[PDB]
């Protein structure tokens, strides 16, 4: 028996899964059709199934849909940001006019189409009738282009119009340059001896992707079929099958002469003094840094940019502090680079698979001569799908190339005398509010005081918006709650009016120009009144009130809304 | 009767006066999470049944969270 509850209004953006959240104690089980579960009732009419909806040719695994949540030891593939994967249109042929002086070109390759067509249905042994039919093996385009009416050659040249246009159509002009039948003798020349080019290839290779496109978006109309789905993720044999089929075509035609995440140790664990080293594991080769920061790093900008980080990339081979210098070589897929840090005489080393790094100079260590400050935390940078594993430790048996060096020098892992791991602080992707900071560029706010407002100030050369916010929301349980956003004229706007017992958090998002002194004031006329008074250029920013809401992007429609029934 | 005549102590103040509580917060980007030393310790099926997509566990597992009242919020 079904529910009476439905979350209309829904934000259609987005890719939806299923998703089932327990805490402890419990034991779930998804049912799917196949091999994968077992239907226990009847799906409702029409309705389809994710045994149906996995892509083809591949194995539908259940996995944590947050992250890698595996209560694991040290050796967790830590990992940044990820790609699209293409989760989720044909090229256009007709914008250009067809030239008169290959239209006598274009017919003679439909007549090759043609005769490919019908030799095509000769190698079965089809015969010449009346009758249209599959499987009486019979065909009434046997007969040649003097007899067959021009509707059936119209609709036999779209084909062959259709490949002969995208064939302009990729960048490159194309200008000038027996066995037993019923009557009908097709061999026009050769094809088994000329050699086409690659050029010419992926010329048709792009071709039969643009026809198996417009052939899949006619399709959709006449379900959930493996033709259905695009050319790219296609069955790789009927790939090659129409790969070869159109590029015969070609043949012929040649043939006569026509956002990166930072972790890093707790900050709580800085060190001043001693031989410290560690380890981490790379194991792609994408963009990946590695190296000491101190204990007040920014997790947004790249690691090494600023002086409160020194660290060295592989992506680049070279160190990164204020300035970058080349250091060292790149590593490869699957390699270990161990850090080295003497606090006692300030040296900063690091050992790709044993062999110490060496700049131009001949000097083996990196950075000379840096102050104790505060300390220096181990940290990592992973751009763009990367897979990473730090040690910190702890696991000499693990420690590979520790033993090889270092040992003998001196120094020791950092948390080796350790009983409890490390908290491993990364760089979070919710942008929660933080309070306006005093040493921060572009961003000024004042405080005056008649009534008392909060001015605004910037000053910088790239423009962009902000999503200021007040303190203290206000709440409303259980009794009547409208909101109502009214102009200085009139009350002529959209006003929202659906909160059971929501805190509704007065904001503004603005915009921000060379100088905006845009503010908020709180007013009275006869109730609760915030007037987000703007200036000069107010005709993109907004002014309302919301709840937790943490979305970093630059857009006014599509809000993430719900209604429940 | 006012904004900040209605999110505070008292309410029956028509003075619009600003508490120092009251200032402009932005939609940042420079914060740290903390990844827990000890996770669920969830295992599904290991055994890939056609009777069923499986998902086990039985050990419980708790933390204590701080809530900031004032902002709404867990950490």
């Amino acid at each position: 028996q079904p529910v009476q509850g439905m979350f209309e209004n829904f934000n259609i953006d987005g890719l939806f899964f299923p998703v089932v959240s327990f805490s402890a104690g419990i034991k779930v089980r998804f049912l799917l059709g196949g091999r994968h579960g077992e239907f226990k009732f009847l799906p409702p009419p029409g309705y389809a199934a994710c045994y149906e909806a996995v892509l083809p040719k591949e194995k539908l695994k259940v996995e944590h849909s947050r992250e890698y949540k595996q209560e694991r030891t040290y050796t967790r593939d830590l990992l940044g940001p990820t790609v699209s994967l293409t989760q989720a249109v044909p090229v256009d042929t007709s914008q250009i006019v067809l030239p008169p002086h290959l239209e006598r070109i274009r017919e003679r390759l439909a007549e090759n189409i043609h005769e490919l067509w019908v030799m095509n249905k000769i190698e079965l042994g089809w015969q010449y009738g009346p009758v249209r039919d599959d499987n009486k093996r019979q065909h009434p385009c046997l007969v040649e282009f003097c007899k067959l009416p021009e509707q059936e050659r119209n609709y036999n040249l779209q084909m062959s119009l259709e490949t002969l246009k995208t064939l302009l159509a990729l960048g490159c002009h194309v200008g000038i340059a027996y066995q037993l039948t019923s009557g009908y003798k097709p061999a026009p020349m050769d094809l088994s001896f000329i050699k086409l080019t690659p050029s010419q290839e992926a010329m048709v290779d792009k071709l039969a992707e643009n026809a198996h496109n417009v052939w899949a978006r006619d399709r959709i109309r006449q379900r959930r079929n493996p033709r259905l789905v695009p050319y790219t993720l296609l069955d790789d044999r009927t790939k090659k099958s129409n790969k070869d089929s159109l590029r015969e075509a070609v043949r012929t035609l040649l043939g006569y002469g026509y956002r990166f995440r930072i972790f890093r140790a707790e900050k709580t664990y800085a060190v001043k003094a001693g031989r410290w080293y560690f380890e981490f594991e790379a194991v792609t080769a994408g963009d990946m840094r590695v190296g000491w920061s101190r204990p007040g790093c920014q997790p947004d900008l790249e690691l090494g940019s600023d002086d409160r980080a020194f660290a060295f990339d592989g992506f680049k081979a070279q160190r990164w502090h204020q300035g970058n210098e080349h250091y060292g070589r790149s590593w490869q897929a699957g390699d270990v680079v161990g850090c080295m840090v003497d606090m006692n005489e300030h040296t900063m080393m690091f050992t790709l698979n044993g062999e110490i790094l060496l700049d131009d100079s001949g000097s083996e260590l990196a950075f000379k001569d840096f102050d104790v400050g505060d300390g220096f935390i181990p940290v990592c940078s992973l751009g763009v799908a990367q897979v990473g594993r730090m040690n910190f430790g702890k696991d000499v048996s693990t420690l590979k190339y520790f033993t090889i060096c270092g040992l003998q020098e001196g120094y020791e892992p950092f948390a080796v005398n350790t009983n409890r791991d490390i908290t491993m602080w990364l760089s979070k992707r919710l942008p929660q509010f933080l309070q306006v900071p005093s040493n921060h560029e572009h961003i000024e706010v004042t405080r005056i005081d008649k009534v008392t407002q909060k001015s605004f100030g910037s000053q910088n050369n790239n423009t962009d918006i902000m999503f200021y916010r007040l303190s203290m929301p206000i709440e409303c349980a259980x009794x009547x709650x409208x909101x109502x956003x009214x102009x200085x004229x009139x009350x002529x706007x959209x006003x929202x009016x659906x909160x059971x017992x929501x805190x509704x958090x007065d904001s503004d998002f603005e915009v921000l120009m060379k100088t905006a002194h845009g503010h908020l004031v709180p007013d009275r006329i006869d109730k609760d009144k915030e007037t987000p008074k703007p200036e000069f250029n107010n005709h993109k920013d907004y002014a309302q009130e919301k709840p937790s809401r943490l979305k970093q992007x630059x857009x006014x429609x599509x809000x993430x809304x719900x209604x429940x029934x | 009767p006012l904004s900040a005549g209605l999110f505070k102590s008292e309410h029956k103040n028509p003075v619009p006066q600003c508490p120092p509580r009251l200032h402009v917060q932005f939609l940042s980007h420079v914060l740290w999470s903390r990844m827990p030393n000890q996770f669920l310790k969830v295992d599904v099926s290991r055994i890939s049944e056609r009777q069923g997509w499986l998902v086990q566990c039985l050990d419980p597992l708790q933390f204590m969270s701080l809530h900031i009242p004032e902002e709404n919020r867990s950490v």
